[PDB]
C-alpha cells in the first residue's frame, strides 16, 4: 500500500504537539495551600465588678 | 506561712479567698504552658506538611 506524505505530518503533528499543552499547565500550579485564621484582640478583659 | 496554715482552720477569712483563688488558678497554669507544643506541632505539621 501507497502511503501519502501529507496525512502522516498531521498525526505526527498532533502527537507530539499535545505534550507541549502539557508543559506549559505544569508552570502554574507550583505551591501547596496554608490555612488562615483572623484577629480579634483576644486579650480583651471585663472587670468582675 | 503557706505551710504552718495549710489545712489548719486559722486564717482570717479575706485571705482565705485571696489564697483559695490562687490555688484554683493552677489549671489554668497547665493549659497555658501546653502552647509552647501546639505551636511546635502546628508548624511541622500544617504549615510544612510533614
Amino acid at each position: 500500500i501507497n502511503l501519502n506524505p501529507v496525512r502522516v505530518d498531521n498525526h505526527k503533528s498532533k502527537i507530539l504537539a499535545s505534550r507541549l499543552e502539557n508543559d506549559l499547565k505544569a508552570k502554574d500550579d507550583l505551591e501547596p495551600a496554608i490555612p488562615q485564621g483572623t484577629f480579634a484582640d483576644w486579650g480583651e478583659y471585663s472587670s468582675i465588678q | 506561712f503557706l505551710a504552718a496554715y495549710d489545712q489548719s482552720g486559722k486564717l482570717t477569712p479575706h485571705l482565705t479567698l485571696f489564697v483559695s483563688f490562687l490555688k484554683l488558678l493552677e489549671t489554668s497554669k497547665k493549659r497555658f504552658n501546653q502552647l509552647t507544643k501546639r505551636h511546635l506541632d502546628f508548624y511541622y505539621q500544617e504549615i510544612l506538611h510533614l
